[PDB]
């Protein structure tokens, strides 16, 4: 939620050319995040229907 | 009945009661919470102080709420409460 | 002896001997300490904590077992008349399958006993559970079959006192929906059945309703009325979901006197809506807030078939959700896991004002706050009762936050206007 | 030196009381700025009210203590305790 | 007494009273009929007083009531017109409990009374003075109908047909003040009657002397009133002192002063240089202390006004009556130019005067057709909070701009 706060407030900085580095630069907290959703995700699915 | 049975289990619900009389005006009560011989004593007790309270209520007021009286007192919260068939009284501790 | 039992066993005897006790628990209620020190000397230490979520302060928790269990809170409503009074509709005792599947309880904010002052025993589950707003001491709900059942708050008989008709033509689908409508001259006991049937009832009559309308709409497919709301003075206009994640206002008079719009946004069946019900300094009647099964709250507008805007913070399927009654930019919401999330727009938009999931998840299913708002129920199926008071520097709304909360409304529309215009641009050719 | 004055307009514009007024040690209204045969009359019985719950107290115990008999009277409920040395009313709605 | 007070003073017993006090403190600490407090309960006709005892041929004489017994209202009925046979001066009195059309005394009198009054500095008495002009006192302790204490008008008392006269003072000093047809300023004594307390034939204008057709003292003004002429100058009424008399004959008016009272209202704004006023001429015009010019008017019925005077409680709200048979009232913070309420007397009855409720929960009505109605008050508007008396001198000091503003307009807007 705190990264996509983030993404929020960084979409409309399009216009400023550093959204590519900054991203190059946050792909690694991009990927820790997305390896916690997929850790929640998975939990569940774990939770038995 | 059993509705007022569990009234009163849940008035004496509370631990540390010393003791709840649900009582009536001929001197035994319709559900105590002693030992007999005690509860009988109390309950003649409780009948007289019933009729004393009834008479001193009709001279301060003999159109009051004819339900109850508590006395809390420092050695016993006795929750007086005599109805106009069966009577109660509940001579408890003054925290509750 | 066998007289005592008989008197205790008198009907007017037995009624005067709960007459008294219920005095008694008033005056053991009112029975405070002679040992006191109001002077605050204690609360420094709460106050040491006050600046670090003081806005949430659980009450007190209205559980019991002579009812509570396997018996969720199947719904909620506060007394009218007795604002200090709290319903609380239970779920079909499954553990209790000797007792029956109905039994009401009511959580009390007038005292802090767990005893009820008012219960409502009967044979079915209560589904709907709607309290009397035009009446003092009258208590109905809606049945798993549907046939709405009558009750009294001040009786002392928590049996079904009248039944409604319970037929084909009566509310054979169960009684999703039911609250106390009409003006007080021209009442109107609304009710929604699972297929449909709009059972507007009489108080009076529990055999023919006032006006009783199978709902369908979409080339007359099936409504099954999920999501439940209604317009303040507008009797006609009322607010309808689907268990297949549809919107639509709903008619009561009219040649369409029916499903009016049609609104789908979501992706679950429609969980928890309720009207915007803070009313201030702006009318914003044209704007509500769905949830749905979809982990996610949509947000509503009356022109708007496409959702207002949306909260899809959840982390689970939402179960409940309100908007408050007096305060517009916060809204509470419900789950499964407890999840707590009245959220203030004004104040916190991206995060809730305040989003609390329930630790261990609790079952936070039906709910109703106070009249004022300032402190909302809230329980697991269980019998976890939490009845959180509201800080009122987040409670109290400001004078001008209808006329901000205007200019919030206009931000998002401009703000949804920009996704709407990347939305349109972002079609390839 | 204003204590006493300070209690009797505490325990006088108390929620629910209806008054409270300093009667003697025998119970005969004292303190009354207001119509005395009425204020003495509810003093009388008042009394009498006492000497049956202290009869009552003796019928438990005689030499017990009390903090309040907080009588259930609809004109005026007292969760009151009378002695021998005044009588000062505590009379006041559980209500309030 | 004393012993009383040594017993409340007992250092044992006053500790004991303390601490008991503290400990008690601790431990003790239809349904449509409600939907008309602003529609209906506002102003609710109730009680319609009719004994045709005296309601056969007679009047009003005024309106009175008690402030020492706030349950007791005075019904003044005048002389029987129709009746000479019937005596031309008797009292009523209309219970606000007790349900009895009844008085609790019956002052009777010789002669046609004018103007009378309740005393709550001397509870066990009234007073009244006579259309004629003789002024007389009566009590509803003793068992002689007529009253008592008759102060006789003559050459050397009030000649003049006495119209105006209030209890100046309270128990504490009680100087009865009266005013004849000529405004004989007449103060009398709490206990004297074959003396008045005082007695002034003021004059102004040069001394040119005129009919006060209204008076009206401030709260406290031992030494203020108001002179209102059936000239239409209203004489500013200083009432005590070697200063006291008719001093400023201020002109807001158009006719004799029908209607008029002090800014009775209490709140956070003062009203000190407030003043409310109506003619004769169907004209109601609130005047200014200061500017004698009236501050605002209203002038709705093509007939003259039964009374008008300012509220006791609301600055915005205020009590009036008109002759056109319709209730006069008007919230002026919510509605200046039309009433809050016009409502209509019952067949549009004559009407003569008003007395409103004490605690503001109601108001008589004037009635000369015998129906002595009263209207139930209810507390949307008349219930004046002090920011609601804050908003009304707001709203006060917007009216003095919207008149400065008037005359601006009306200097560059006069077309010649």
């Amino acid at each position: 939620n705190e990264m996509f706060r983030i993404f929020s407030r960084f979409n409309a900085l399009f216009v400023r050319p550093h959204i590519r580095g900054a991203i190059r630069e946050y792909q690694t907290q991009l990927i820790q995040r997305v390896k916690d959703d997929i850790e929640s995700l998975h939990d569940k699915f774990k939770v038995q229907y | 009945m059993a509705e007022v049975e569990e009234t009163l289990k849940r008035l004496q619900s509370q631990k540390g009661v010393q003791g709840i009389i649900v009582v009536n005006t001929e001197g035994i009560p319709i559900k105590s919470t002693m030992d007999n011989p005690t509860t009988t004593q109390y309950a003649s007790l409780m009948h007289s102080f019933i009729l004393k309270a009834r008479s001193t209520v009709r001279d301060i007021d003999p159109q009051n709420d004819l339900t109850f009286l508590r006395i809390r007192s420092k050695k016993n919260e006795i929750m007086v409460a005599p109805d106009k068939d069966y009577f109660l009284i509940v001579i408890q501790n003054p925290t509750e | 002896e066998e007289e005592k039992q008989q008197i205790l066993h008198s009907e007017e005897f037995l009624s005067f001997f709960d007459h008294s006790t219920r005095i008694v628990e008033r005056a053991l209620s009112e029975q405070i300490n002679i040992f006191f020190d109001y002077s605050g000397r204690d609360l420094e230490d709460k106050e040491g904590e006050i600046q670090a979520g003081a806005k949430l302060s659980l009450n007190r928790q209205f559980f019991d077992e002579r009812w509570s269990k396997h018996r969720v809170v199947s719904c909620l409503d506060w007394s009218s008349q007795y604002p200090e009074l709290l319903v609380a509709s239970y779920n079909n005792n499954e553990d209790a399958p000797h007792e029956p599947d109905g039994v009401a309880l009511v959580w009390n904010m007038k005292y802090k006993k767990t005893t009820p002052e008012y219960v409502f025993h009967c044979q079915s589950a209560v589904m709907s559970a709607t309290f009397a707003k035009f009446h003092p001491n009258l208590v109905v709900g809606g049945t798993y079959s549907g046939q709405i059942v009558l009750w009294d708050n001040r009786s002392n008989k928590r049996t079904p006192v009248q039944r409604t008709p319970l037929s084909a033509a009566a509310h054979t689908h169960p009684v999703y929906c039911v609250n106390v409508v009409g003006t007080q001259n021209a009442h109107n006991l609304i009710s929604i059945s699972t297929d449909g049937k709009i059972c507007s009832w009489s108080l009076d009559m529990l055999s023919h309703p006032q006006d009783s309308m199978e709902l369908v709409h979409k080339q007359s497919k099936a409504v099954a009325v999920t999501s439940m709301s209604f317009p303040v003075g507008d009797v006609n206009n009322f607010v309808v979901g689907s268990e297949e994640g549809s919107v639509y206002t709903a008619c009561r008079h009219g040649s369409k006197a029916g499903i009016s719009e049609m609104f789908e946004g979501h992706q679950g069946p429609i969980t928890g809506i309720h009207c915007h019900a803070a009313v201030g300094a702006v009318d914003f009647s044209h704007l509500f807030v769905t949830s749905s099964f979809d982990w996610t709250v949509k947000l509503w507008s009356t022109k708007n078939n496409k959702p207002l805007y949306s909260f899809e913070d959840n982390a689970g399927y939402v179960y409940d959700v309100m908007w408050s009654p007096t305060h517009p930019a916060l809204f509470a919401c419900v789950d499964g896991m407890g999840r707590l999330d009245l959220w203030n727009l004004n104040n916190d938009t991206e995060v809730p004002t305040a989003s609390i999931s329930v630790e261990g998840n609790p079952a936070l299913n039906r709910v109703r706050w106070t009249h004022s708002g300032r402190e909302i129920a809230v329980g697991d199926s269980e019998g976890q009762i939490v009845i959180y008071d509201v800080g009122e520097q987040i409670a109290v709304p400001r004078n001008d936050e209808w006329a901000r909360f205007g200019r919030t409304l206009a931000e998002i529309n401009a703000n949804r206007a920009d996704a709407e215009e990347e939305a349109a641009t972002r079609i390839p050719a």
